[PDB]
């Protein structure tokens, strides 16, 4: 299969047509998304096989073809990208600075933009375009507006 | 069954459309990994 770093739709055809269920990351051969998106399943690249390798539902986080690689973090202070690929709709940039996800285990990056569940996966990018964590795991706020963690992985 | 198409580079876009808001959150995560407002 395709194993060309970059962004992917990840798509099924167990419903009405083909439907986009999530995004993720290829790099250095593992691609990397959200568990809610694959629930730990295999993925197909044309007529190549992914297998799952590492996943944790508490983390909401799934690696395919090895180890988590994407070891970039927020650093706090700096604006950073969204790179959404919304269903049916090319990959866009949108520039943001992260709000705070505060917990009694530490505080998270949050990006407060609203896409539809089928963009969870999509990567959050630093200025030297290192992805520092994946979009689709977060809360509806008083509001009613949706706010995503930067949900990260640990590196081994 | 489930597949893969690519859909673009991992790149910083230099003038891309800024927006959104900067909120500070007290959450909780469960065990099932879903955040929740603690308020
Ligand atoms: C309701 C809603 C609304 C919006 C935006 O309007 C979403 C945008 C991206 C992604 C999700 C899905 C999401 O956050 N989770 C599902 C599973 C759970 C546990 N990881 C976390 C959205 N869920």
């Amino acid at each position: 299969g395709e194993t060309t770093d970059g962004v992917y739709r990840v798509m099924t055809r167990r419903l009405l047509g083909s439907t986009q269920v999530g995004v993720g990351v290829m790099q250095e051969g593992v691609f990397h998304t959200m568990w809610h998106v694959t629930k730990g399943a295999a993925l197909r690249s044309g007529e190549g096989r992914l297998d799952p390798y590492w996943g944790d539902v508490k983390q909401d986080l799934v690696s395919y073809c090895g180890p988590w690689k994407l070891d970039a973090a927020w650093d706090g202070l700096s604006e950073v990208q969204l790179l959404a690929v919304p269903p049916g709709e090319r990959a866009k940039n949108i520039q943001t600075l992260p709000g705070i996800f505060k917990t009694k285990d530490g505080d998270i990056g949050a990006v407060a933009l609203d896409y539809p569940a089928g963009t969870s996966g999509s990567p959050i990018l630093d200025k030297c375009g290192r992805v520092i964590g994946l979009y689709g795991n977060g809360v509806v706020i008083k509001n009613g507006s949706y706010v995503s963690a930067i949900t990260q992985g640990k590196r081994e | 069954d489930m597949y893969i198409e690519r859909a673009g580079d991992i790149t910083w876009e230099k003038d891309a459309e800024v927006t959104g808001n900067s909120p500070r959150l007290d959450v909780a995560l469960d065990e099932s990994g879903d955040f929740s407002l603690v308020e």
